[PDB]
């Protein structure tokens, strides 16, 4: 610093509509304020926060559910168990993924591929395979939880319907899933600065889909109950229902996330809505699993 | 309201 | 895009040393490579990821804590408590920092102190409150475990002396963050661009001191214990011990932590080892505690 | 071994 300049004394610069000349494949000139390189950074800032805060949700509940288990080896437990398993590990490469070579500025602004190295496609075809390891997981939950919720006493015309009905739609989102994480592969490895998101989009719809349907299901249970409980109940639930319906008990707040998901600013670095959905159903799959888990009537 | 958008190398979430 | 470059067909480009001819105070040319930048970004993307690891990790164990508890009310229950809720209220406040003006990219290559306003020195003096207002937390809870530790039965002299010294360091360590946090005050409203870091780093070694003073005393208590249990108890501790050296039951890691901290690169962006003795003796607050309060002989 | 270093406004961790 061997001198300031009289710049340094405007009170009046907001930096922000500044330049910056950098080099990119297009030539040796590309300006770029600094207001838009700060909004891929808290991009990037604002999407590690969140798989941060689900790194250690899954790792914090996977040792609780452990150790507090009072009834184990339970099927639905080590589904939990291995879909959080499979949460932590997400998070793990995609903490890899935001200080690897395809999050940083480099990329971002010069779209030059020589920085791209092998490897870290295959950390990217790792990602997209854990993350249907992942909806593996909760969708064999899913069933596994219907086929508790709609069994034995209960009538079995309703029961079946529900448990194939969710089962084909599970089936089918996984088979899109993985059909979407195939194709990304081949180009990502065809060519590193292409995209495919429309299939993980539809993914996205099918899923939401699916919890909305289990919710639907668990409040429609809680109206039969109601209704079985006011015929000659005892004295059905008293004050008891308050929690039920949005106290995640019931899977209510994901289906009304993941629709408030699609209502935000067109992507201004936040597709945090839809990675809360994920989170907050799996972290749920207790409550709602040991609530199908009861005999509903006595 | 608008589509999910992905960076060229970003993974599912 | 009009046309490209022979430029994107050089496959040793390697984008890392090129340059960026942006504004400072010290002028309209300052030329900085890209591998600087994204490692400016990569400390913010290295200190975001363990704060969202502590607000979802201190938010699910309270939840835990608060529905598990057998027994509620005791002292110690609130005090862990209310430190897990000022973590919570220090990763949202180090989150609007992060997404604020004093972490952006701009304030760090561009010195420029227009860019700050007024209110965010507010939320600035917060955080540092903030922090008094956990380590008062942590340190009242550890008077309020050796309170429980040596008392009773136990001769009045030794437990008398380790409660005196530990109140004693945990009264200056507290006055210690305090003292630090208002001159970091006095000077960051001052002057924006200085800073104050010897009396952190001070207040940080001494904190350090109170949990390996904690550990240590933990452990002379497994001592004792086994001397004990070994002159006419029953059988001792049969395999029993194996969990209590260092998973979590005493204060064993954390005192690892702290002093592995300062053995890493010179500041990386990476001064997690540090926000993790923090996290890792607040969570295991409760194991602690409900080894102290244990009859340790029958 | 090294200080610690904090940013011109980095609080406390
Ligand atoms: C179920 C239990 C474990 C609680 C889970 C709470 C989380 C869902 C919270 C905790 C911290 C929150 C984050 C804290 C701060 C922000 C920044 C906020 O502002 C911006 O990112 C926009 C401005 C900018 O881009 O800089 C957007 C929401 C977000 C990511 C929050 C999203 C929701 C989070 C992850
Ligand atoms: C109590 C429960 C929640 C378990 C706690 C686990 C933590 C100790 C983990 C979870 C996330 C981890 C972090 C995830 C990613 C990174 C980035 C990683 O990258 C770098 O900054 C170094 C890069 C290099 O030099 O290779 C350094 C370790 C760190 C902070 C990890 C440190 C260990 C953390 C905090
Ligand atoms: C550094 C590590 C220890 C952090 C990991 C998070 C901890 C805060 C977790 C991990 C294991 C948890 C414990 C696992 C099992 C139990 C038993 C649980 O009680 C029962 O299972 C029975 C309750 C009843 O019968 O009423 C009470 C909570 C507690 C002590 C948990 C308290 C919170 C702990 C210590
Ligand atoms: C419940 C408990 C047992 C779970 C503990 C899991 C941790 C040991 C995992 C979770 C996140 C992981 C981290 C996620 C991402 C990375 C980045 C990865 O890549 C780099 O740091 C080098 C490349 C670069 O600099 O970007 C190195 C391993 C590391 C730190 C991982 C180390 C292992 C971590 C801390
Ligand atoms: C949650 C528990 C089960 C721990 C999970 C740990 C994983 C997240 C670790 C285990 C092995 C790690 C990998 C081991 C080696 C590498 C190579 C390393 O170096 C490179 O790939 C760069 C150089 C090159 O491209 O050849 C990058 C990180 C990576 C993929 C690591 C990423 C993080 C992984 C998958
Ligand atoms: C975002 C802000 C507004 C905080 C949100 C906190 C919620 C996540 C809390 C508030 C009430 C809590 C519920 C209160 C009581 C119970 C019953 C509990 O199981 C029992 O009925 C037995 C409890 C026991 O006796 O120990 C299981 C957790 C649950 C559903 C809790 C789950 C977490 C809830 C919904
Ligand atoms: C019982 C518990 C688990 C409920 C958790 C509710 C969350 C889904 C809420 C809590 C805080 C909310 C956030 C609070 C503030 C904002 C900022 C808001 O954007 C702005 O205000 C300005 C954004 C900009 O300027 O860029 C967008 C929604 C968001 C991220 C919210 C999204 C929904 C969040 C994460
Ligand atoms: C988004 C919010 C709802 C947090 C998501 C995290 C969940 C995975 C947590 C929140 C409440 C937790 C429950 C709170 C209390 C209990 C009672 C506990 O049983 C006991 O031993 C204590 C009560 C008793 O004595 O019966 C077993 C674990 C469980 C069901 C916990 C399992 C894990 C839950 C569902
Ligand atoms: C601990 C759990 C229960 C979560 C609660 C944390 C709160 C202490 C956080 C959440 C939202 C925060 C607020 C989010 C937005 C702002 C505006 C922000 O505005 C400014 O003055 C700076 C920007 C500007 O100049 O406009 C000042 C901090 C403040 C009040 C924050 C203060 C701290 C709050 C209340
Ligand atoms: C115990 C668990 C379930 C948390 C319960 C409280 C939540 C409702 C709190 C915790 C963290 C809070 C967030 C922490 C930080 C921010 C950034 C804050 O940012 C600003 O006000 C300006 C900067 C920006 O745009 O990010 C907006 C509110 C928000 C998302 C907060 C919204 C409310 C949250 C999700
Ligand atoms: C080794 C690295 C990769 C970390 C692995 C995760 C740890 C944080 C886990 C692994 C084993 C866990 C312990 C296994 C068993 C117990 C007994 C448990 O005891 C009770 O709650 C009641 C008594 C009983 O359950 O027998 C308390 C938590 C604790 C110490 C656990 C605390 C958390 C630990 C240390
Ligand atoms: C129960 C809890 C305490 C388990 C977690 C233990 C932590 C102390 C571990 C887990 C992940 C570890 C980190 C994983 C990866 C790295 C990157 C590593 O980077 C390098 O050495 C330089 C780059 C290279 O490896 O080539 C430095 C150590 C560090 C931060 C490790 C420090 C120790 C960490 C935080
Ligand atoms: C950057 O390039 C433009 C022309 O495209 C030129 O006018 C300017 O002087 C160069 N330097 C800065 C800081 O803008
Ligand atoms: C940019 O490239 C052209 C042709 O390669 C060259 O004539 C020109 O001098 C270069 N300008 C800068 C600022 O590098
Ligand atoms: C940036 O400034 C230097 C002189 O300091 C000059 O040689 C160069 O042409 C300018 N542009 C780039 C891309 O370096
Ligand atoms: C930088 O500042 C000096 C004096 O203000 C001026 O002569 C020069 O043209 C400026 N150069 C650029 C690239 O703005």
């Amino acid at each position: 610093a061997p001198s300031l300049s009289n710049l340094f004394y405007d009170p009046t610069y907001n930096p922000g509509q500044s330049t910056i000349n950098y080099t990119s494949i297009y030539g040796n000139g590309s300006t770029i304020t600094f207001d838009e390189l700060q909004g891929l950074v808290n991009s990037t800032v604002t999407q590690a926060i969140m798989f941060g805060v689900r790194c250690g949700a899954a790792a914090l509940t996977l040792i609780v559910m452990w150790m507090t288990s009072r009834s184990r080896k339970t099927p639905i437990f080590i589904i939990n168990q291995v879909s959080l398993f499979l949460i932590i590990l997400h998070s793990a490469l995609y903490f890899k993924y935001l200080l690897s070579n395809y999050s940083s500025v480099t990329y971002a602004l010069t779209g030059f591929p020589q920085f791209i190295s092998r490897g870290d496609v295959h950390v990217y075809g790792a990602t997209n395979i854990i993350q249907v390891l992942l909806v593996a997981s909760i969708e064999t939950s899913l069933v596994f939880q219907i086929k508790v919720i709609f069994t034995g006493d209960n009538f079995k015309r309703i029961g079946l319907m529900l448990t194939s009905i969710s089962f084909t739609l599970g089936i089918a989102t996984v088979t899109m899933y993985f059909v979407s994480a195939v194709k990304g592969m081949i180009v990502t490895y065809n060519d590193v600065s292409a995209t495919q998101d429309k299939y993980f989009n539809a993914s996205t719809i099918l899923l939401a889909s699916s919890i909305n349907f289990m919710s639907f299901v668990l409040v429609v249970k809680l109206i039969l109950a109601i209704r079985s409980r006011r015929f000659l109940g005892l004295k059905q639930f008293d004050s008891f229902h308050i929690l039920l319906i949005m106290s995640c008990q019931s899977l209510l707040v994901p289906s009304i996330i993941f629709i408030l998901a699609y209502s935000l600013k067109p992507n201004q670095g936040t597709d945090v809505l839809t990675t809360v959905a994920t989170l907050l159903a799996v972290l749920s799959l207790p409550l709602s699993s040991m609530w199908a888990t009861a005999a509903n009537n006595a | 309201w608008h589509w999910l958008q992905l960076k060229p190398g970003q993974p599912m979430y």
